[PDB]
């Protein structure tokens, strides 16, 4: 368990306990008896609100669904499914972050004729209002789209509209970086696009320069995107524009780690070894500024001057 | 950004004889009570932090064998207790539990095998049971399990690989399916999965190695993903990693080691997610095991790819070769 911060509170749990208990070991007595039937629904609706990662009661409630489907009629099937939705809404509220809970929605709604997706793509966006990097509801709205045939185009304005309103980021870049490259297959990103991107990332982390996010992703793109050294004009002025861009930001940010770093990584996108003097001061001051990193920016460097090395022998 | 602060009093020897106390008495209400959907993975932290300790002697063999059978299912799946359903998690942790007391035999080994290769998909990825839950989480489990068995040939082992592959992300790491962001918990699983296949080769270490060593903030202790807090599991979990893909070095292994040891309760014994939170076995298990792939002396050489003291595999002769 995680976050515990170190008798009337002492003696409620031992009474809590012990009515966890009885509910278990009912619902464990029914189950061996063959009795599948909604008194288990209501024994483990105790249990899970508070328990959801007690897995053994999702597949009971999952059995007893089962079962009830074969002995009661459509309506009073489609009554129980409803109920079943609202019993998974309610636990989510209390504990957004456990894999059983998401896992019985995603069987649920994988069973019915019939499912409304549209719906399931708002509950979606309300989970990462209130919390933006909650991988499980990431997974579960990539799974609701994938299920709606929703279009990467629609999923790529989603990811904007969540970058620009704030902060947070990093789920929302990822699923940017899986998107981009569906819209524009291949069995790299083309040129106009990775332009646009790299003008929206670079807002990002002008806006706000801490944000880790941001910069991982240009990263990415950097490489992306390419290809090599074939720079063309625009591409050519656009990452001599960044350099001088993050020089100001470096200026502005003396202890941004990020900024240096990527200063060091235009230079090579640009011109490994016209670049090599300056490239090598940016490692001591980026080594000073994030010392951490020291033994990680000595490896990145001793790649670099083999690069190097390897780029004047072709001379 | 988001860090914890350690303060100037907080413990920084390590403290062996209270951590061993700590978990030999571990189980003498609530939660325990409360964690029993997960006791074999709670055994097997326990047994094996106090094996890295050398006071493996001093926890119940007999009792756990008993109740290792007792947890084998019909189906050849191992729960987590008995009475709860089967699922690769505890059937991994009870293998693991069955090697460091060299009883493999105690189970059905053929059944455990057939359970394993029953949940493959077409896909390549592995359900974590019956009812279908597709993670790589899942994936290192049934090959570290069959690994661990003699029977990696089991499963169809190149689909299982395109699918872990398939989950590779724009910044090197992994997440649980296609698509999903990268984490480390789900990075040890998969660099874990490669390194047991023989597929390391297919990682890029160097961009991996990078997320994984920016996991360091400011305090020394490692977080999970951006911008969230340190937790001493991912001593655990970053760290490993790093070990499989050839890079531990790219951590300030002084910072972290304060870090770690700043999570003890020097009263209680144990170590908690972060300084004076309340402990448990998990993050003893991870802090201990975190300490000794970082050199500890006096903790035994633990296995990053199986979470186990190395003498143990060696012993098996399951040593997956790392990336150097
Ligand atoms: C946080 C960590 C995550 C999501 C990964 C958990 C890993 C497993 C369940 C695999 C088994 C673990 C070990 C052998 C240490
Ligand atoms: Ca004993
Ligand atoms: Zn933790």
């Amino acid at each position: 368990m995680h976050g515990r911060l170190k008798e009337a509170k002492r003696l409620e749990r031992e009474q809590k306990l012990k009515l966890y208990q009885s509910a278990t070991q009912a619902v464990f007595q029914k189950r061996q008896a063959g009795e599948l039937d909604e008194s288990v629904l209501e024994l483990t609706s105790q249990i899970l609100g508070a328990n959801p990662d007690f897995a053994t009661l999702w597949n009971c409630r999952r059995e007893v669904l089962q079962h009830l489907e074969t002995e009661k009629s459509p309506e009073e099937s489609a009554a129980l499914v409803k109920a079943e939705l609202g019993f998974l809404e309610s636990c989510l509220r209390v504990n957004p972050k456990s894999y059983g809970t998401w896992h019985h929605r995603c069987w649920l709604l994988s069973r019915l004729p019939e499912p409304n997706w549209a719906r399931e793509l708002e509950l979606c966006a309300r989970f990462l209002e209130a919390d933006e990097r909650n991988f499980h509801c990431w997974d579960y709205r990539r799974f609701v789209a994938a299920q709606a045939a929703v279009a990467p185009a629609e999923e790529l304005a989603f990811t904007d509209s969540l970058i620009t309103r704030n902060f947070s980021n990093y789920s929302s870049w990822h699923y940017r970086s899986c998107l981009l490259p569906q819209l524009h297959p291949q069995p790299r990103l083309p040129e106009n696009v990775l332009l646009k991107e790299l003008e929206l990332v670079q807002n990002a982390f002008f806006t706000d320069p801490n944000d880790q996010s941001a910069w991982f992703y240009h990263r990415w793109l950097l490489g992306a995107g390419s290809g090599r050294c074939e720079l063309s004009v625009e591409k050519s002025t656009v990452l001599q524009s960044e350099l001088e861009s993050c020089k100001e930001l470096q200026e502005l940010e003396p202890e941004n780690k990020w900024c240096l770093l990527t200063i060091i990584l235009l230079m090579r996108a640009l011109d490994p070894l016209l670049y090599e003097k300056e490239t090598l001061q940016y490692f001591s001051t980026l080594k000073a500024v994030d010392p951490m990193r020291a033994a990680y920016l000595d490896d990145l460097r001793s790649k670099f001057l083999l690069e190097n090395s390897v780029l004047k022998m072709e001379y | 950004q988001k860090d914890v602060t350690i303060k100037s009093d907080a413990p920084d020897t390590l403290l062996l004889e209270k951590h061993a106390d700590y978990i030999a008495s571990y189980g003498s209400d609530y939660e325990y009570c409360m964690s029993e959907y997960l006791r074999m993975s709670g055994v097997y932290w326990g047994l094996t932090v106090m094996d890295l300790m050398g006071q493996l002697h001093r926890m119940n063999k007999e009792e756990i064998l008993v109740f290792i059978k007792s947890c084998q299912h019909e189906c050849g799946g191992v729960s987590a207790s008995i009475g709860h359903d089967p699922h690769l998690l505890y059937t991994l942790s009870a293998v693991q539990i069955l090697t460091l007391y060299d009883s493999i035999h105690v189970i059905n080994v053929d059944k455990v095998v057939a359970y394993v290769q029953s949940l493959q998909k077409e896909d390549g990825s592995f359900a974590g049971d019956i009812w279908g839950e597709i993670d790589t989480r899942f994936s290192f489990c049934a090959v570290a399990t069959l690994a661990l068995l003699g029977k990696l040939d089991a499963i169809n082992v190149e689909k299982a690989i395109e699918f872990v592959l398939s989950c590779m992300n724009f910044d090197g790491g992994f997440g649980c399916r296609p698509g999903s962001e990268s984490h480390a918990g789900q990075i040890y699983c998969c660099t874990g999965f490669l390194a047991i296949t023989s597929q390391l080769h297919q990682v890029n270490s160097d961009l991996l190695g990078w997320w994984l060593c920016e996991r360091q903030l400011p305090s020394g202790g490692l977080n999970g993903r951006p911008e969230k807090l340190p937790d001493v599991c991912y001593s655990w979990w970053v760290l490993a990693s790093l070990k499989i893909i050839g890079r531990l070095h790219w951590i300030d292994r002084e910072k972290l080691r304060s870090f770690i040891l700043a999570c003890q309760d020097e009263e209680t014994g144990g170590f908690a997610d972060r300084p004076g939170d309340m402990v448990d076995p998990f993050h003893t298990l991870f802090g201990i095991a975190g300490l000794s792939l970082l050199g500890e002396e006096q903790i035994k050489p633990v296995s990053p790819v199986f979470c186990m003291p190395e003498e143990v595999l060696q012993r098996v002769n399951v040593q997956p070769e790392l990336v150097s």
